C-alpha cells in the first residue's frame, strides 16, 4: 500500500523535520495533509510530476519534494508547538480515489525535559477468577511515559499471541488537568485455566516505546529515554 | 451555480517525469441532440495535430486511431480506476455543463442589424451582430425572388459570440423598382425589412 | 465528422515545447466561453452573463494542464522527436459593421489555420503600430487540430487607407500584411 | 463541509449498520466518498459511488435518485469495524480532500451469557502492588466512572478468544493508595 516513514517523531522547537512517503505502485500522485484535533484534515500540498499542482494555505516552512519514482518528500523548518499534528499521505493514480498511508505522529515541545519511558508490570490472574469461570486474565500495566507513542504486544513462549488479547483504544491521561501529564496504558490476555496453570507457559508483555534517538541531546540528571523495549514476565503457575 | 468540471486528461504509461516545436492537444467534446435525449462524450489526445488517441461514450473504452497510441488506450482500458470516471464524465461533465447552456447560451438572443448599401451595381445587405447563427435572408425584386443574380457569402463568425453575413445582388436599375431584403432569425417575430428604391 | 444539434468543447487542452505556454479554455458551438489565466490563475469569461451566472474553479487547468507536460515528453519520445509541420496561416481582414466615414466602428483581423499556436497580430496605421484599442481572443480549436485567432482594433473610419495587419508566423516566408477597406 | 451526519450511531454486532448521510446541496458532478479512520491512525476508503448503488466486498453504498442522502450500509457489522465513518462528497478532478464530523460508529458485541464480577489481581514483581479488573459484564453498561484522586479506570475491552469463539467486556482499574478495596452500583 502507501508507505510512510517515519511512524513517530519527537522535535523540539526551531528544528525541521523531512518526511518522505512511497505511494502505490503505479500511483504518481501523492498529496499531503495536515490532521489535528482543532483543525481536522487540513490540505497541504500536491505532488505529481516533480511539481506542485495543487497547494494550500500554509507558510513557506512547509515545503514539498517527488521524485522520478513518485516517491514524495515533505520537509517543515521553524517548527512551533501548533505544528504537532499526525501528517497524512495520500497516493493517488491521478485524480482518481485517494489512499492514505499510516501517517507521521510528530509532537514539537519546549524541551525534552518531560519525556519518560513506561514501567511495564504484569499482573497475574487471581486463583478467585481461576475457580469460577475456568479462565485466567493476565492484565499488563503500563503507566508514567510521555509521549504516547507507544505499542503493546504479548508474548507467549517467545510468540506473539492475538487470539484473546485486548488493549485499551487510547491511552489514559494521569493528570487530565495537565496537558504535559504522563500517559498511561493497560491490557488483558485471557487462557483457559489449564493453560496458564502449567509452569512450562511463559508469558510476558512487551511494550515498545518511540522517544529520542541515540543522536539526540540530553541534560537531565534522569536516564536518557531513548527509544526502548520495556516488557516484565509472569510464569505461570500450578497450586 | 455549483463549480463546473472538464474533460480528464488520463495519464501516459512512460516512467514518470523556423524552430522545432512539439504540440500537445486534448479537446473534451460532447454532441448534443435533441436537448439531452442524445449526448455523445469523445475525449481527444491529440499530438502534433495527428489524434493518437480517443475515448468515445458510443463506445465505452478507449480506441487507438493511429499505431502511435495503442500503448496508451490499452493502458486506459486497463486501469479501472481511469475507465470509471471516463465513462461517468458524460454525466459529470456534459450532461451536467449542458444545464447551465439553457440558462445563459443556450437562452441568448441577439437582434441583428440590416443595412443596404451600393457599391457602383451591386447591393449589398449586410445582416450584422446576432446569434445563435440562424439565419435566412432573401433578395426581392417587386415580390419577385431575385436568385441568379445574389451572391451569398458564407457565415462570418467575428470571435465575440457575435455572427456576421453579406449577401449581394447585381442588378440593372429600372425605374420603379424596389429591392427588398428579408431577413429571418429566431430572435425575430417578423422579418427585419429594408428595401432600397430605383430612381432618376 | 460527428453530426448534431449542438457541439461543446470542455477540454480544449493546450501545451507547446517552443516556449512553455498553455492554454485552457471551453468552446460551445464555436465560439468561447472563457480562458483560464495559467500566470495570475483567474477565469476570465468572454460574455458577462457567464459572470453572473458561470462559475469554474481555474485550479482544473493548473491540474489537467500539468498532465500534458508529462504526456508532451512522452509522446516526444514515442515519435522518435518528430516536429510540428509548420502550416501556412491566411488572413482575411473586415469590419464588425458597415463603415460609415464619421461613426466609429471595429475592425476585425481573423488569422486561420494557426499551426504551431505561435502567432503574433500588431495593427499597422500609416506605417505606425497602433497600440490603443487593440484585442485579441485566445486560440480557438478546429476540426483539424489546427486553430484560428481573431484581432479587434477599435477606430475610426476616415480619410486614412493604412489599415493592415501584420501576422507572423513560421509558415509564412515574409510577414503578411493584408489591409481591406470596405 | 457540504454534508451531514449524526455522530451518534451504535448496533449490535452480526447485525447490519446503516450510517446515513445527507448532501442536499450536491451537484450533478460531485461523487460520495465513505472513509473510516481509527484516531492516531491513517484513514481507511471504503467506497464511493455518483449515481445508483455500488458494492465493494467491504460495504455497499446507496444513493437516493434525487441524489439528496446516501446510507453506508455494513452487511455484517464486527468489532473492527467500530472507526470514525466520514461521508464526503468530490468532484475527483486533483481537488482536495476535506472531511467533516464524521459518525462515530461503536459495535456493541453480543454477551450471551454475562457473568459481571470484580477480580483483583497481584503484580508478579512486587506483591505490594495490585490492580482489579472488571469482566464479564454486559456489553451496553457504562463503565467509564469518573477518576478520583489517584484513581483510575479503563474504558471496555472485548476478548475474543478464537479457540472458543469466547467473548466478554472487560476494564482495568488501579490506584496508587495501596488500600485497594474496588467497591462494587446496581446492575441493572
Ligand atoms: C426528444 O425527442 C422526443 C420525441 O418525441 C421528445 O418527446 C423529447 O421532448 C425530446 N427531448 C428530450 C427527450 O430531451
Ligand atoms: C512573432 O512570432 C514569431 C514566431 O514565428 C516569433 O519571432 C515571436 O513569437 C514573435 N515576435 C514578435 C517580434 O512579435
Amino acid at each position: 500500500g502507501v508507505t510512510q516513514t517515519p511512524r513517530y517523531l519527537i522535535k523540539t522547537r526551531g528544528q525541521q523535520v523531512t518526511l518522505s512517503c512511497s505511494p502505490i505502485s503505479g500511483h504518481r500522485s501523492v498529496s499531503w495533509y495536515q490532521q489535528t484535533p482543532g483543525q481536522g484534515l487540513q490540505f497541504l500540498f500536491e505532488y505529481f510530476s516533480e511539481t506542485q499542482r495543487n497547494k494550500g494555505n500554509f507558510p513557506g516552512r512547509f515545503s514539498g519534494r517527488q521524485f522520478s519514482n513518485s516517491r514524495s518528500e515533505m520537509n517543515v523548518s521553524t517548527l512551533e508547538l501548533g505544528d504537532s499534528a499526525l501528517y497524512l499521505c495520500a497516493s493517488s493514480l491521478e485524480r482518481e480515489t485517494q489512499y492514505f498511508g499510516p501517517g507521521t505522529r510528530l509532537l514539537v515541545l519546549e524541551d525534552l525535559k518531560n519525556v519518560f519511558p513506561p514501567e511495564v508490570a504484569v499482573f497475574e490472574p487471581s486463583e478467585a477468577e481461576i475457580s469460577h469461570t475456568q479462565k485466567a486474565t493476565l492484565v499488563c500495566l503500563a503507566t508514567g511515559f510521555f509521549p504516547d507513542h507507544v505499542e503493546l504486544s504479548w508474548w507467549v513462549n517467545g510468540k506473539e499471541v492475538h487470539s484473546g488479547v485486548c488493549t485499551d483504544p487510547q491511552p489514559l491521561k494521569e493528570q487530565p488537568a495537565l496537558n504535559d501529564s504522563r500517559y498511561a496504558l493497560s491490557s488483558r490476555l485471557r487462557v483457559s485455566a489449564t493453560f496458564w496453570q502449567n509452569p512450562r507457559n511463559h508469558f510476558r508483555c512487551q511494550v515498545q516505546f518511540y522517544g529520542l534517538s541515540e543522536n539526540d541531546e540530553w541534560t537531565q540528571d534522569r536516564a536518557k529515554p531513548v527509544t526502548q523495549i520495556v516488557s516484565a514476565e509472569a510464569w505461570g503457575r500450578a497450586d | 451555480g455549483q463549480v463546473e468540471l472538464g474533460g480528464g486528461n488520463a495519464v501516459e504509461v512512460c516512467k514518470g517525469s523556423s524552430p522545432e516545436d512539439f504540440v500537445y492537444q486534448f479537446k473534451g467534446m460532447c454532441y448534443f441532440t435533441n436537448g439531452t435525449e442524445r449526448v455523445r462524450l469523445v475525449t481527444r489526445y491529440i499530438y502534433n495535430r495527428e489524434e493518437y488517441a480517443r475515448f468515445d461514450s458510443d463506445v465505452g473504452v478507449y480506441r487507438a486511431v493511429t499505431p502511435l497510441g495503442p500503448p496508451a488506450a490499452e493502458y486506459w482500458n486497463s486501469q479501472k480506476e481511469v475507465l470509471e470516471r471516463t465513462r461517468a464524465e458524460l454525466d459529470t461533465v456534459c450532461r451536467h455543463n449542458y444545464q447551465l447552456e439553457l440558462r445563459t447560451t443556450l437562452q441568448r438572443r441577439v437582434e441583428p442589424t440590416v443595412t443596404i448599401s451600393p457599391s457602383r451595381n451591386l447591393l449589398v445587405c449586410s445582416v450584422t451582430d446576432f446569434y445563435p447563427a440562424q439565419i435566412k435572408v432573401r433578395w426581392f425584386r417587386n415580390d419577385q425572388e431575385e436568385t441568379t443574380g445574389v451572391v451569398s457569402t458564407p457565415l462570418i463568425r467575428n470571435g465575440d459570440w457575435t455572427f456576421q453575413i453579406l449577401v449581394m445582388l447585381e442588378m440593372t436599375p429600372q425605374r420603379g423598382d424596389v429591392y427588398t431584403c428579408h431577413v429571418e432569425h429566431p430572435s425575430l417575430q417578423n422579418p427585419i425589412i429594408v428595401e432600397w428604391r430605383a430612381q432618376s | 465528422d460527428i453530426v448534431a444539434d449542438h457541439v461543446a468543447s470542455y477540454g480544449v487542452n493546450l501545451y507547446q515545447s517552443y516556449g512553455p505556454s498553455g492554454q485552457y479554455s471551453h468552446e460551445f458551438d464555436g465560439d468561447e466561453e472563457f480562458y483560464v489565466d495559467l500566470e495570475r490563475k483567474e477565469t476570465v469569461w468572454q460574455l458577462p452573463l457567464f459572470r453572473r451566472f458561470r462559475r469554474f474553479d481555474p485550479q482544473f487547468a493548473l491540474t489537467n494542464i500539468a498532465v500534458l507536460k508529462h504526456n508532451l515528453n512522452c509522446v516526444i519520445k514515442r515519435s522518435n522527436s518528430t516536429a510540428a509541420t509548420n502550416e501556412v496561416p491566411e488572413v482575411t481582414v473586415f469590419s464588425k459593421s458597415p463603415v460609415t466615414l464619421g461613426q466609429p466602428n471595429t475592425l476585425i483581423c481573423l488569422v486561420d489555420n494557426i499551426f504551431p499556436p505561435v502567432v503574433n497580430i500588431t495593427w499597422l496605421s500609416n506605417g505606425h503600430s497602433v497600440t490603443e484599442g487593440v484585442s485579441e481572443t485566445s486560440f480557438l480549436s478546429k476540426s483539424d487540430h489546427s486553430f484560428f485567432k481573431i484581432s479587434y482594433l477599435t477606430f475610426l473610419p476616415s480619410a486614412d487607407e493604412i489599415y493592415d495587419c501584420k501576422v507572423e508566423h513560421w509558415g509564412l516566408d515574409e510577414p503578411l500584411l493584408k489591409h481591406w477597406e470596405p | 463541509m457540504k454534508t451531514t451526519q449524526p455522530p451518534s450511531m451504535d448496533c449490535a454486532e452480526g447485525r447490519a449498520a446503516n450510517l446515513p448521510c445527507n448532501h442536499s446541496t450536491i451537484s450533478g458532478n460531485e461523487y460520495v466518498y465513505w472513509y473510516r479512520q481509527i484516531h492516531s491512525q491513517g484513514p481507511q476508503y471504503i467506497i464511493h459511488g455518483l449515481k445508483n448503488n455500488e458494492t465493494n466486498e467491504m460495504a455497499s453504498l446507496i444513493i437516493t435518485e434525487d441524489r439528496k442522502s446516501s446510507t453506508l450500509i455494513l452487511p455484517h457489522a464486527t468489532l473492527r469495524d467500530t472507526a470514525v465513518y466520514y461521508c464526503i462528497v468530490s468532484h475527483n478532478a486533483g481537488n482536495m480532500l476535506t472531511f467533516g464530523g464524521g459518525t462515530r460508529l461503536m459495535v456493541k458485541p453480543h454477551i450471551q451469557n454475562p457473568d459481571p464480577a470484580v477480580y483483583q489481581l497481584r503484580d508478579s514483581k512486587s506483591s505490594d502492588k495490585s490492580v482489579c479488573l472488571f469482566t464479564d459484564f454486559d456489553s451496553q453498561t457504562n463503565v467509564s466512572q469518573s477518576k478520583d484522586s489517584d484513581v483510575y479506570i479503563t474504558d471496555k475491552c472485548v476478548l475474543d478468544m478464537r479457540s472458543m469463539d469466547f467473548k466478554s467486556n472487560s476494564a482495568v482499574a488501579w490506584s496508587n493508595k495501596s488500600d485497594f478495596a474496588c467497591a462494587n452500583f446496581p446492575s441493572p
